[PDB]
DNA sequence: TCACAGGATGTATATATCTGACACGTGCCTGGAGACTAGGGAGTAATCCCCTTGGCGGTTAAAACGCGGGGGACAGCGCGTACGTGCGTTTAAGCGGTGCTAGAGCTGTCTACGACCAATTGAGGACATGCCCGGGCATGTT
DNA sequence: AACATGCCCGGGCATGTCCTCAATTGGTCGTAGACAGCTCTAGCACCGCTTAAACGCACGTACGCGCTGTCCCCCGCGTTTTAACCGCCAAGGGGATTACTCCCTAGTCTCCAGGCACGTGTCAGATATATACATCCTGTGA
């Protein structure tokens, strides 16, 4: 169905300096998740574990969480609701955790919440965030993607944006990021593809 | 009328020819004579009474003899023309 | 109102200007036929009939006539060599032919 | 009378001026007329096709000029050329 | 007495038969050919004397041209006399 | 059925300095929309997304909206209703949104409305005036027409100019453009001809 | 750009009749548009001075008809001559 | 129209020429009808045996030799054209018996 | 430029003599022909060039060839006309 | 070795060159001959190739209609050669 | 929509020797009806006299009928009843005679019959049959067909066949005959193409 | 879910002599429906016309219909009924006909009946049986198939058999045939791609 | 066997007799130049595209050059038939009227068609506008 | 990485409409043709007389046709050299096309003199007859 509204998609830093950051995999066939900083493109298989990194200048209250939604690319198709397609979502792949139709999942983190919003229809994953780590300058979290971008009644092979928002208590905006996916059988094939693309 | 092809003279072809410069004769020359000058002839007569026709008339005139010649590449002065 | 002068005597020709005019004009050859055509033809005719009555005037005298009659006519036009192209295939009454007669037929 | 016109008048005037102890036989006459008629028709002709062949209306002293030449042998051509030219020159001038 | 040789009276009928003018073929009989021709095509044609004297000039004005590219050829055959061939190969020649 | 009147197509950027912009598509023969600077006329398919940008100098106030209505471009002609063609009117292809009948549909907006003037007998469409995002410089409108320049019975392959008018809550004149418009099955073949005989 | 006149449509009309199989050369087609012509201006030509001499004020199918006997040897002129007839006899039913 | 008198041959074209190239003041509306007729039946005898000159080569086209051979083929059209020179026509194979080796 | 005379070469005079049906050819016959050839080209080619220069062109077309060629009793087809 | 004893060469030529339809002179010296010629009348004119095609096929033409006269003067003559004199003959007759 | 039955389409010359036959029209411009042999097809223009031929080798009886049915003739489309398209049914074209709807009508025969069949749902015209006038050896209906193939919404470019049924008072079968029909603009330039392809 | 049972697949002619036949198409890239006579199979679009022809030695009685069932080709699947994958089952292209589950569909007739077996679970498609006009030698049956073999969770790229059946009014079995089943975007390079592994 | 002188025949020049050429005068009939106005042709200038003219390199055929033998051609000789020439006789043509009818030639009057001009509808080719399948890319399994 | 398998734009083909030129239809006015009538000339037909030409028969030489021998032109074949033919590129001029303006021509009007046609008279040519010059035939010379 349709939504009455779109999320804004603009990057907002905030006062923590928020921003995302993303492993350097290679683009081998075997890959499960690899990253384009060119196209600011993920690119997975499905159901396997795609690390996202959250990066800040300063770290923020407790009680912030991070958000991931799905939105279409396409301007005409903004107001459509992404979801899952008719096969994957009556398929028993469910961890327990997770409705069966949502798109995203976050694995490892029993900390998890699903909103399927009441106003706008939108679905989306929220988990607490948590400051980096002894050794690193950034926390990481794992999201599995639970249809192909190709799946018909579902994407239908319409590109999409991860929204990523860093939010307070209520839920009012402290920082937004985003982020093209791609959710296909041959990441690191197709990442190279369009970057050779990007040259013609 | 039958015949008059023989009023051509077996002397008259020899004075054209005569007139001609031709000094000596074979006897063949009347008759193959006589068939050149009858289709030249005809060939004219054939075309003045062609104009003639197409003038609706019952006479030939030296004009309709003229224009008849004439096209044949033999323009005849003296009679009109 | 200037009393007339003929066009032949304005051009200083005798052969008749307005008639050759009239016989381009009409009588199917011409769409317009401009005033110095006649003119010129005129002329032309006029020099091409003197050459043949000067011609056939010597001819004339030779046979020590003051007339010229048709034979001499054909005398000149045979014995003149841009004549004989022009006329070459003309024949002319009472002609007549020149006194050619070929070596390999004289006596000897 | 019905009326046909003949150049009989101007040919013994030419005479006259050429050679003016001397007369044209009847015979003689008949011939120049024909004469005449054939070369006017031949130049009238070809200067007929010339303006055809251009495209174009006006028959001028050119197109018979160039008859003239198309007609005739060198030597005559030339001579009558001249001729022609001496006369519309003239006639135009007066 | 006196004989001509066999072919010696031409040279003096060519020069007369060149020199004169007159015709060479009488008017009646060329009449009655003209006419005997005519009446194949058209029955009670009836003709001008003007006309016949036309046809009759032209037609001995035809022949003799024709007889003197005869004669050349026979001379160019190196021969005495002229013979059918020769009127022939001049026609043929002039593509009649 | 004819119109009492004749939309005026005066253009007027009004107070707001209200102005039309389009996408920089190419000319490939089967593009879905695609359009003209040098004709000032957008070429599309019938029944496809056809992007139109609305630009101001300054921001309307909250209740302003956007109206899109059809008039033939022939002076001859401008009287009559510009409607669907007598086949697509009858055809099931109603999205729940837009009655059969209206040549000009607006996709994704939930807020659209449909307009059969009981004066004039003119059809138009209607949304909500949306600012640009922050950082954008434009507001994006998806319309659809619904019967190609060509139908018999309806418009007849005679040339139709769309015309957009801002409005304010109560449908008075806050500013007008207008737009040829060539509803055909390959627009970029059909736009490149009559660019081309702009030439000749 | 300039445009031009010629028969080749109707020669090839006609071509279709004779040998329904046959096609034609572009050189050949060339011959046949000079043959139109050559006879188109014999005809005409020969019919002008028909109407010249007789001084008629037009050309018709008689001269037309009489020039074709002119021109064309016997044979040809009777199949011509028929043809023409018919076709002014059709024409003036039509 | 031509299809008055069941001709292919386009007589309006023939009645401007014949009212131009300065042949006469005037015309009689038959008079290119007949006209046409003409050239069109000369037309069609050329082609035809040009098409049978064609055959005995073993082509389906016609070419300026087949017009050539076809038009010396017949002693009338010969006769017509006694003066003509065909563009690439080529001559006739004729060989006079006094040549020929005995 | 010059003695493009002697560019109507012995054996392309043969080969004409050959479509003349001709057995055998005499040595001087080249030069004969030569001639002749010329003096017929002469008065093609002055006449066509008169044609040129009425038009006041400088280039010398198929028509104005074809129109030479008609006049000298000779019509060709095949070039336009 | 083999040689041809005369002649049975000529005759496939004559069925050969009368069979076949394309030029037998030369196509680039006639060209230079018509340049030659023209400039002598008017200096600086300027040939389309199609008009010197016209003057080519008019030439063969002519010079073979030319040689079929030519053969048969020789025929009459009952020589086996053609000479000068036969072509004089044809021309002279036909009247150049 | 859909008949729950197919009309036999099947040559039957039955008792009277019936066949049918068609005039020789060419094949130029404008030409209005024109048949080919060779296809056993007629190709004809919106509106236009198509003149149909009756061949008999005996005189059927009085109150014989003449019945023209259409089908289409490709196997799957046979059960869909072919009609006008909306435009041409909506115009007002009709001649007082004929339903708006009808493809094919009957001109100058004011004993003409329009038939909805009800057990069926097709479309057919009726009229008596009539021997051929002295001298003539066979009877010419006139029909019309009120679209072109191409219409949008009616036949849509699919090739009909018209079946003709000789038929007793009652409509039982006394001969029948068919041929394909193409109604476009122009049948002279369409009926060569098809007699051309013919031959490759 | 699993069948209790497999339907016999096995070639039996009966009283009749049933059999079937298929059209000669080529293999052109897309063609819409192609039969390979070396691999026994058909090559089909989704939704598109599939001709199936009907032969008999004897014309069966008034009453008798045809049937129409799908099963898996491998002999693991046999048990599973062939069924639409559950995009395909959820959209809403039904015709008004058929039930949305069904994977064969039978065009253009009114008569047909969708049958969902209380005892085995298998869908069939059923309609009468028409003989064929007397000098025409067979029937023409046009099928649909309604998901492609690769549909993931339907068909999921398994093989199919086609079984036909012919029966009396009561169902009673009076012959059967069977075929292959390959429901493809372009069924003609697919069957060259088959038919070319028959030489390897 | 080949060419010139005297006589005879054909062509050119003079005297006698008769006809035609040529010269001079009067009345009739346009034909011709002088004159004026307006659609058009022709002329002149400007601009753009294609052909002609000019140049260079490689490969093949044409042509050029040389020798030998066959046939053609030319020269010379012999025999028979046909043509040419002379004389005499008969018929036709030519010449010179005599008479009659049809056609040609010319004039007048009336009708139909042609020519010329405008408007309306069709012929012919080019363009306006949409659906299928193919090509190729997009996206998954082994 | 190669093969398995679905979806969108492009080339082409399918199919409806426009613009430009030709044909058709109608009207108006003038000229030519068509049709009829009348007059005179020429043609056609017929008769008589005289001379030349043609026809027929007889007689002789040259020309034509046929045959043989001798010498040089030509053809045929091989080898070597030169330009033709072919292929590709560049610049300038000419020809073609379009627009604008003036003067030749055409068309229509008026008036006077010349030419044309017919009539009248004398001188020199034309023809016929007779004499001289040019060419041919017969006889004579080399």
């Amino acid at each position: 169905p349709l939504s009455s509204s779109v999320p804004s998609q603009k990057t907002y830093q905030g006062s923590y300096g928020f921003r995302l950051g993303f492993l350097h995999s290679g683009t081998a066939k075997s890959v499960t998740c690899t990253y384009s900083p060119a196209l600011n493109k993920m690119f997975c298989q499905l159901a396997k574990t795609c690390p996202v990194q959250l990066w800040v200048d300063s770290t923020p209250p407790p009680g912030t969480r991070v958000r991931a939604m799905a939105i279409y690319k396409q301007s005409q198709h903004m107001t459509e609701v992404v979801r899952r397609c008719p096969h994957h979502e009556r398929c028993s792949d469910s961890d327990g955790l997770a409705p069966p139709q949502h798109l995203i999942r976050v694995e490892g983190n029993l900390r998890v919440e699903y909103l399927d919003d009441r106003n706008t229809f939108r679905h989306s994953v929220v988990v607490p965030y948590e400051p980096p780590e002894v050794g690193s300058d950034c926390t990481t979290i794992h999201y599995n993607y639970m249809c192909n971008s190709s799946c018909m009644g579902g994407m239908n092979r319409r590109p999409i944006l991860t929204i990523i928002t860093l939010e307070d208590s209520s839920g009012n905006l402290l920082g937004r990021n985003s982020f093209e996916v791609r959710v296909c059988a041959c990441p690191g094939r197709d990442r190279r593809t369009e970057e050779e693309n990007l040259r013609k | 009328l039958r015949d008059n092809i023989q009023g051509i003279t077996k002397p008259a072809i020899r004075r054209l020819a005569r007139r001609g410069g031709v000094k000596r004769i074979s006897g063949l020359i009347y008759e193959e004579t006589r068939g050149v000058l009858k289709v030249f002839l005809e060939n004219v007569i054939r075309d003045a009474v062609t104009y003639t026709e197409h003038a609706k008339r019952k006479t030939v005139t030296a004009m309709d003899v003229v224009y008849a010649l004439k096209r044949q590449g033999r323009t005849l002065y003296g009679f009109g023309g | 109102r200037a009393k007339a002068k003929t066009r032949s005597s304005r051009a200083g020709l005798q052969f008749p200007v307005g008639r050759v005019h009239r016989l381009l004009r009409k009588g199917n050859y011409s769409e317009r036929v401009g005033a110095g055509a006649p003119v010129y033809l005129a002329a032309v005719l006029e020099y091409l009939t003197a050459e043949i009555l000067e011609l056939a005037g010597n001819a004339a005298r030779d046979n020590k006539k003051t007339r010229i009659i048709p034979r001499h006519l054909q005398l000149a036009i045979r014995n003149d060599e841009e004549l004989n192209k022009l006329l070459g295939r003309v024949t002319i009454a009472q002609g007549g032919v020149l006194p050619n007669i070929q070596a390999v037929l004289l006596p000897k | 009378r019905s009326r046909k016109e003949s150049y009989s008048i101007y040919v013994y005037k030419v005479l006259k001026q050429v050679h003016p102890d001397t007369g044209i036989s009847s015979k003689a006459m008949g011939i120049m007329n024909s004469f005449v008629n054939d070369i006017f028709e031949r130049i009238a002709g070809e200067a007929s096709r010339l303006a055809h062949y251009n495209k174009r209306s006006t028959i001028t002293s050119r197109e018979i000029q160039t008859a003239v030449r198309l007609l005739l042998p060198g030597e005559l051509a030339k001579h009558a050329v001249s001729e022609g030219t001496k006369a519309v020159t003239k006639y135009t001038s007066a | 007495p006196h004989r001509y040789r066999p072919g010696t009276v031409a040279l003096r009928e060519i020069r007369r038969y060149q020199k004169s003018t007159e015709l060479l073929i009488r008017k009646l009989p060329f009449q009655r050919l003209v006419r005997e021709i005519a009446q194949d095509f058209k029955t009670d044609l009836r003709f001008q004397s003007s006309a016949v004297m036309a046809l009759q000039e032209a037609c001995e004005a035809y022949l003799v041209g024709l007889f003197e590219d005869t004669n050349l050829c026979a001379i160019h055959a190196k021969r005495v006399t002229i013979m059918p061939k020769d009127i022939q190969l001049a026609r043929r020649i002039r593509g009649e």
